[PDB]
């Protein structure tokens, strides 16, 4: 059986990862000490799947988890809160210092004597799998180990393990709120190696998902566990193809292929239908045709940015539970039928239908509810150029003035690294100019 | 041996289809009190035989380009031209060792004529620097006939022996430092720690140190020997010595007993670096150390990027060595130059190129 | 997990720590007598950081008190809280410093740093992994000028990669309680700055300000002054206890609010601030903090932020909140006073969440600024050191114990820079 | 089993061992009249390594009372423990040395030393194997200083092979409480290069500091001075009297801690010490303990071990404990002051673990070092000496008494040479 290997890299992929595994539990009846009294009931199905799960010989299912944050203040709530008995006890919390937000403290400094635990403990629960390796690294950019740590185990696992599956899940950074000054630093640094070695970069915002929660969820006090809890819907409805018998199951080999044109453009902005509140579960159908034209709207969007500023290339329509294949085509059609909405030269045909005939669950403790149908579009734009020059421009106003240097060059980088990574981004969004010109004759 | 020759391909196309002009050491090399010159060290035998590919070119005396390959979004090569503007561009074909002599002149004339000439060199790793101002100049086992630093030493008393300053009751006197730990320790003494503070006029006052005289142009090498005698700093097998101390070479010029200073010189030596991660620390001792040198450094270039701006404020007190140069950079008499010196590796594209960031802050002009 | 030393110069700041460590033992619930009688046990999850266990259920502050030259000894020792300190920490000597540097730095604390620096050795190797060294003193004084300055020069040498932060008590523009005021300035502060990765610059007169004009109080006394700064130093360490959703390491704080490795002079800021009874006529939500913080009378620092630039600040929050509403809170403030910030630099605000608010709010904050309207102090000050020198008026004191004449002029000049380079970034460039 | 025969010289040695006689009897729970009431039987296991069974349930110490010259005798008869030395021991003379060398080893001694030496033979044959000669003394005075050395060349005459350890309390470097004190220095330690297999050297002034700046002791007397000196005795034959996980025999350290047959010239260790009521503010760990025996202020010595090398040292514990913490602790000792130790020796700590702590503690200690520190001390004492001996100064009392000369040279040569070969290893080399 196929298989996915999470590494929650840093704080941020810590608070995601305590909702992702828990999502994961409710959906196969697992409780927080690893059983399924659930089904000793019915007495049928592999549910706790080798996608996610073993299994010990007393039933007690373990997940793939594996997560660092270089601080000990995280981990220790899964330590003490209701998921202490869940997990293995190798969560490596090992920091004797937190990253303090530099990409050098980091790669450079003190991601050394650290990594030889984490990879040997990869290679560990490698071992106990067969077959297609996914890596699910979840980490933020701005932070230390979001950006230092991370771009370490980049290119230590493509060595250690040539071309399997890496997802990782880069929350990107907002082009209007920032909660730390150095960020557009490392949201930089990191993009040296995010761009050779990582195979697919999905990138999330809370500013879009920030308007979300008020909008289509209609409350207006958001926190990061009711943030994050979309963020595992986007997991769960991409994972459920390996998961659960679907009309069109797509393994994420498949995305690769697909959702890649050229090798180093994949950034392909997930999208979601959060309409329910859930007194809107009423006053409302949502049928196929309705849930697919949620994707028009660049208010849906999880990143800050208008996709009306350039080309599509490649679209990912992935669907859950009650769908019927024939209201599909219908309602892309009408998606081909729309002229603002444009698509480039050179990919005529578009999309990619993914059915699960399985649908998401309810979180409960808030917020939505029982929906009979859902989507994830994965589609990679033209249009996410224009959020790296609401980055750069940031990040080139503060290096004339040589700000915040001494914290980067004192701890193991030269300041000719900044530069590397300032003409990797001239570089890759000059990319971008390239692909929506279509060679006219 | 044989890596992939349509590189080599890629850089001659831009050669045959345009001027160049070259650079050589057998011409007048003009004044402009300020400048940063480049100075690479020639192909080794070894890297011929191993095919290493040109990475160089020369199109002009003031300017040099990068070959770097590159890729698009198609695995298709591309080759970029980092067109760089700068003042002087020698090549390491032409080491005729006059660049230290056009490069000292100015600076010779200053300190006679009362001002503050100072310089520095800035390299990489076996990128032939320490054959670029330590001396000796033949490539082999360091002859004592070409110590680059005598080849001005000789103008020290023979500049001096120019009756035009023979008018000069000029005495001979200079000072060695270090400047590590981010401290002060004398290569005189040459154990002990000195403490320097300034003037009314806004001077420097060192306290305790030892002023040497001599009429020898090896006695200075002595003191040079004896110096480097302290044989600090961080020494091991690594860098490669790596005794890196950043060795001061000051010049004390006054009258005979008047105690009345004409002029300045300060040349000064880069520490013993590390290729980024490829070192290890493993003692708080040492994650120190490189932390205070590449800090050192990097507020070295933003006085002169603000004073070879020129601009007006200028934040000398960070580092102690501009604690000791805030002078230098005050006399509108006092010049101040710094050299580059390269290595012809392909992977050392990748730290010749990061030398090369650290003086283009002077915001040079390719009009091209 | 990483903990915390914690030194005492001067009778001002051991006073300051006097109320201080109640306030963290009340924190956590501790006795007079070390017996640990909290509510939860989230609050033991990082005892650690500053109080080390000892043998029945004991737990003791790591606190070196170097200030108790002898008449300041007995009062911290019949406090409230005489009964928890380790009496061997009581590192102490005779015939002190007398407001006088040079018989803090020079004379006395050579026949005192020896006794000191090792006690230090001691907490230090009974820690896992260090970052932590507070010192708690006042400028303008004796002990906290000259000795308590000593031990920065020294423990920087054996500890070169440790955050050092220094909550120096500053002089006053006007109130002048201390007729050598300026001489001890420009002394201290020339350590300070080659020195020191942070300092909380606070004055007396804007407590004057904040307990008068804001609280409402009769007779402030210097119990109630220091209380509010007691204040912000464990609201700046909560986040290195408490688990929160946007940690704060003190190193956190020390990439974020400082651009430039010289310009590390803060200034604290603190909210709620109220005067009641028990039925204020008020409601707490994150613009009720937020509108507080940033005001020109709630300043610790004696200065009007409107006269100068903010360079960076740091809105460390506590309690339950919603980060939407923080986030836009200081979204709006850098957009309805741009032209007050620093403009050339993209975002001039972070924030730090903690997740347990103090015992009896339910939401508080702590604001850390960095601005160029700290260049109006230091110009208070040396304006009143060079009347002094000029005239040469207190030298007899000062070079009969070991100090010299060209000493005064590296000192100044030193100050002189920064109020030069403040003047470079206050300016719309 | 071993046994140990226990030896007393000067007025010194006996007042030391009056405190400490009563210190194993209480180590045990033996009665002032030799009735065994201890707890458990453990104990009993090794009463024989100094006690030896009477008629009735009686237990009777292996002690010699050489120095009961009459006045110090009715003291130790009448004191808490008179009622329990077999009285046939004491044995001793008339008209005494009066703090003459000679007197002690010329004189006097041969009208004593056919009826001491024949006791040692008494108690000799009554133990199965022998390993113990315990000599407690001092130098400087009369009996412990001529009388005590006279045994030592006689009892090794008749026993060649057995371990000699003299706990000899030493001159003090400022303290001079004697005015001949560098002529029965030189003189009697002429005989310990000789003819001993180790020793502890003791002196005052360390045993002033450790009672004043660390036991917080407002007036020492010598019960409480020499009560250290018990704490030291004990410690080192706990392991052959009690069971232990790493075990200690006299010639375990006297194979460890000596490299060479002359250098055996030891100082000794404690810890805990504390000043406390029944509250004090600590926890007793391994890493608690070994700070403490390395410190400067916590030696015997009076001498800085930071001056000198150690050659080597010997940490004897008691109490549970665990060998990984007690192995790594005496390992980050020898890497974090590689520099202190003799470079060119592999280790430079040994071990030692005892099962049972005494009675009132839970965790002890006993540290026993060998350096060139000592290299001071001698070298504090044969200066006095060569002052005194330049202009002849107190011949007539010793020439009078059947000396020389020429026994003078001999005798400071020996000395001479052990400070010139502390010098050859406290040199880098
Ligand atoms: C009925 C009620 O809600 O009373 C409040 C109160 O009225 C006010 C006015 C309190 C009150 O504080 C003061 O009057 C005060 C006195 C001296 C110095 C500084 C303040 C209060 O005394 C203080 C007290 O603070 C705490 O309990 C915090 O945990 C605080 N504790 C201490 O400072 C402390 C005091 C004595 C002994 C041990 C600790 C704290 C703050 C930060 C970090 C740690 C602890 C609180 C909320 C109140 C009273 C009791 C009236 C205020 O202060 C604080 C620190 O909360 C003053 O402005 C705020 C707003 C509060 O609403
Ligand atoms: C409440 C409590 O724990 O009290 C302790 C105590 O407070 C301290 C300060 C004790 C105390 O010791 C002294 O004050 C002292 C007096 C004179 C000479 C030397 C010491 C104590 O008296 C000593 C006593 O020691 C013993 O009981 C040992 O077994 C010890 N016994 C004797 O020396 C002894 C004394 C009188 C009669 C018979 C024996 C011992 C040590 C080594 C080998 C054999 C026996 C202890 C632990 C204490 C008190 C009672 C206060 C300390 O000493 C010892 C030897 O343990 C001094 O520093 C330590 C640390 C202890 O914690
Ligand atoms: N969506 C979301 N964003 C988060 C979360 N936690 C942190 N962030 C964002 O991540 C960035 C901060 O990075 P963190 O992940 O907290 O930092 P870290 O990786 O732990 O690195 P250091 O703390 O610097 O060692 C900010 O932009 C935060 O808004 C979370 O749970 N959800
Ligand atoms: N300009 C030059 N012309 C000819 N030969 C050169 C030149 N520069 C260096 N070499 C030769 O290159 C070799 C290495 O030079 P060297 O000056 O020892 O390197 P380095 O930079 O000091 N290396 P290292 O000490 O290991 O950091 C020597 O054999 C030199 O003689
Ligand atoms: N905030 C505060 N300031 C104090 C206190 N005691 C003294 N000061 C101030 O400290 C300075 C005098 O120094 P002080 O600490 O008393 O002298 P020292 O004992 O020699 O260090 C003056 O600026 C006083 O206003 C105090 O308890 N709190
Ligand atoms: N530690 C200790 N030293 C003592 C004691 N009595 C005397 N001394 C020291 O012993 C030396 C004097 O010798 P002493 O034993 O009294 O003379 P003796 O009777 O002729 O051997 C001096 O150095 C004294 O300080 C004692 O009870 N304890
Ligand atoms: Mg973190
Ligand atoms: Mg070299």
């Amino acid at each position: 059986m196929r298989e996915c290997i999470s590494i929650h890299v840093g704080q941020a992929g810590v608070q995601i990862g305590n909702a992702c595994w828990e999502l994961y539990c409710l959906e196969h009846g697992i409780q927080p000490d690893g059983q399924m009294p659930s089904d000793k009931t019915i007495g049928g199905g592999d549910d706790s799947f080798n996608t996610f799960f073993s299994e010990t010989g007393a039933g007690k299912h373990v997940p793939r988890a594996v997560f660092v944050d270089l601080e000990p203040t995280v981990i220790d709530e899964v330590r003490t809160g209701t998921y202490r008995q869940l997990f293995h006890p190798e969560q490596l919390i090992t920091g004797k210092e937190d990253a303090a937000n530099n990409y050098a403290r980091g790669h450079y400094t003190i991601g050394k004597e650290i990594i030889d635990l984490v990879l040997d403990r990869i290679r560990k629960l490698a071992d106990q799998c067969t077959g297609l390796q996914g890596f699910l690294v979840f980490h933020s950019f701005g932070g230390g180990t979001g950006s230092g740590f991370t771009s370490l185990l980049m290119e230590r696992l493509s060595v250690d393990y040539g071309k399997k599956s890496k997802l990782e899940f880069s929350i990107y950074p907002a082009p209007q709120v920032s909660t730390a000054v150095v960020e557009p630093y490392n949201s930089i640094l990191t993009t040296h190696t995010t761009l050779e070695h990582s195979d697919c970069a999905f990138m999330v915002d809370n500013e879009a998902i920030y308007d979300i929660c008020r909008r289509n969820l209609d409350i207006e006090r958001p926190t990061y566990t009711n943030l994050n809890r979309l963020i595992s819907q986007i997991v769960s409805s991409i994972t459920a193809s390996l998961r659960f018998d679907g009309a069109l199951n797509v393994d994420l080999t498949e995305f690769q292929t697909n959702l890649v044109p050229y090798p180093r453009i994949h950034f392909p902005l997930a999208t979601y239908a959060p309409v329910i509140s859930a007194e809107k579960a009423y006053h409302e159908q949502l049928s196929v045709a309705e849930i697919t034209n949620a994707c028009f709207e660049p208010a849906n969007q999880m990143v800050k940015c208008d996709p009306r500023h350039g080309k599509y290339m490649a679209c990912c329509l992935l669907y859950r539970g009650d769908v019927v294949p024939k209201d599909v085509n219908a309602a892309i059609a009408t998606i081909k039928t729309k002229r603002s909405i444009q698509f480039v030269d050179w990919c005529p045909t578009g999309f990619k239908v993914g059915i699960n005939y399985q649908p998401p669950t309810v979180v409960p403790g808030g917020d939505l509810a029982k929906v009979q149908r859902a989507v994830c579009m994965l589609s990679n734009t033209t249009a996410i150029a224009e959020a790296w020059a609401r980055l750069d421009h940031k990040f080139d106003l503060m290096y004339a003035k040589r700000a915040f240097v001494h914290w980067y060059v004192g701890e193991g980088m030269e300041e000719g690294e900044f530069s590397e990574a300032r003409e990797d981004m001239a570089a890759l969004e000059k990319d971008y100019e390239e692909v929506g010109v279509d060679s006219v004759e | 041996g044989n890596p992939n020759w349509e590189t080599a391909q890629m850089i001659r196309e831009y050669q045959s289809t345009l001027e160049f002009v070259p650079l050589l050491d057998g011409q007048a090399v003009d004044d402009h009190q300020i400048t940063v010159c480049v100075r690479k060290r020639p192909i080794s035998r070894k890297e011929v035989n191993r095919k290493e590919i040109d990475v160089i070119s020369v199109p002009r005396k003031d300017m040099l380009i990068v070959h770097e390959p590159r890729s698009k979004v198609d695995l298709t090569k591309f080759l970029e031209n980092h067109k760089f503007r700068f003042d002087y561009a020698f090549n390491d074909t032409c080491d005729n060792a006059m660049v230290y002599k056009y490069t000292a002149k100015p600076l010779v004339k200053t300190i006679f004529e009362g001002g503050m000439a100072t310089c520095f060199a800035y390299g990489q790793t076996g990128s032939g620097k320490t054959h670029t101002m330590g001396g000796e100049f033949n490539g082999k086992v360091q002859d004592c006939k070409n110590g680059i630093y005598a080849m001005a030493a000789k103008d020290v008393f023979v500049t001096l022996n120019m009756p035009r300053y023979r008018a000069m009751n000029l005495v001979v006197s200079a000072s060695f430092f270090e400047i590590y730990s981010g401290k002060v320790f004398d290569l005189l003494s040459d154990k002990q720690k000195l403490r320097v503070l300034e003037d009314g006029k806004q001077q420097v006052q060192v306290v305790g140190l030892t002023e040497k005289v001599v009429d020898g142009v090896e006695e200075v090498l002595k003191l040079i020997q004896h110096g480097n005698a302290a044989r600090t700093s961080g020494q091991t097998s690594a860098n490669s010595n790596s005794s890196r101390s950043h060795a001061v070479f000051q010049i004390v010029l006054r009258p005979q007993g008047s105690t009345k200073i004409h002029g300045k010189f300060s040349f000064i030596d880069l520490a013993g670096n590390e290729r980024g991660v490829d070192t290890s620390s493993a003692d708080r001792q040492t994650r120190m150390e490189g932390a205070e040198i590449n800090k050192s450094l990097l507020a070295l270039k933003e006085c002169i990027r603000a004073l070879g701006k020129q601009s007006a404020h200028l934040p000398f007190r960070v580092s102690k060595l501009t604690q000791v140069l805030r002078d230098s950079f005050i006399g509108e008499k006092s010049k101040t130059c710094m050299i580059a010196m390269i290595s012809p590796g392909l992977s050392s594209c990748e730290h010749t190129l990061n030398t090369l960031r650290y003086a283009d802050r002077v915001k040079e002009l390719v009009v091209k | 997990m990483r903990e915390i030393v914690h030194i005492q110069a001067g009778q001002c700041g051991n006073q300051i720590g006097a109320k201080f460590w109640e306030v963290i033992s009340d924190e956590h619930g501790i006795d007079p007598t070390g017996s640990y009688h909290g509510d939860s046990d989230l609050q033991l999850e990082r005892i650690n950081v500053y109080y080390n266990e000892a043998t029945g259920n004991k737990y003791v502050p790591r606190a070196i008190l170097v200030d108790l030259e002898p008449g300041t000894m007995d009062s911290v020792r019949s406090g409230p809280f005489g009964q928890i300190f380790r009496p061997d920490n009581f590192v102490f000597g005779q015939s002190g410093a007398g407001n006088n540097w040079a018989k803090g730095h020079y004379t006395e604390g050579a026949e005192l740093v020896d006794s000191v620096l090792d006690v230090v050795r001691k907490e230090s190797e009974s820690c896992d992994c260090l970052q932590g060294f507070q010192l708690t003193h006042s400028l303008g004084g004796g002990t906290g000028s000259g000795m308590g300055t000593l031990l920065i020069s020294k423990i920087r040498e054996e500890y070169p990669d440790r955050i050092m932060n220094t909550f120096s008590v500053m002089p006053s523009p006007k109130v002048s309680d201390t007729v050598v005021e300026p001489y001890n300035a420009t002394l201290s502060v020339h350590q300070l700055v080659e020195n020191t990765d942070e300092t909380y610059c606070i004055d007396n007169e804007a407590l004057y300000d904040i307990c008068f004009r804001t609280l409402k109080l009769t007779t402030p006394t210097y119990g109630d002054l220091n209380h509010l700064v007691s204040a912000t130093m464990s609201g700046v360490t909560t986040c290195l206890r408490f688990p929160g959703q946007l940690n704060a390491d003190l190193r956190k704080l020390a990439v974020n609010m400082v651009p430039f490795p010289r310009l590390h002079f803060f200034m604290p800021g603190f909210a709620p601030l109220t005067s009641r009874g028990s039925q204020q006529y008020r409601a707490l939500t994150v613009p009720e903090l937020t509108q507080q913080m940033f005001d020109s009378k709630n300043m610790m620092a004696a200065c009007d932020p409107r006269h100068g630039r903010y360079l960076t600040v740091a809105a460390i929050f506590r309690g339950r909140m919603s980060m939407k509403e923080v986030d836009e809170q200081m979204l709006n403030v850098q957009n309805k006073n741009s032209s007050y910030f620093v403009e050339w630099i993209p975002n001039n605000v972070k924030t730090a969440v903690c997740d347990i608010p103090p015992r009896g709010l339910k939401m508080s904050a702590t604001f850390i600024g960095n601005s160029t309207a700290i260049q109006e102090l230091f110009k208070r000050i040396s304006e009143q050191f060079t009347a002094m020198f000029r005239r040469k008026a207190f030298l007899h004191w000062y070079t009969g114990e070991g100090m010299d004449e060209m000493e005064f002029t590296e000192a100044e000049s030193n100050m002189n820079d920064l109020v030069s380079e403040y003047q470079q970034y206050q300016d719309a460039t």
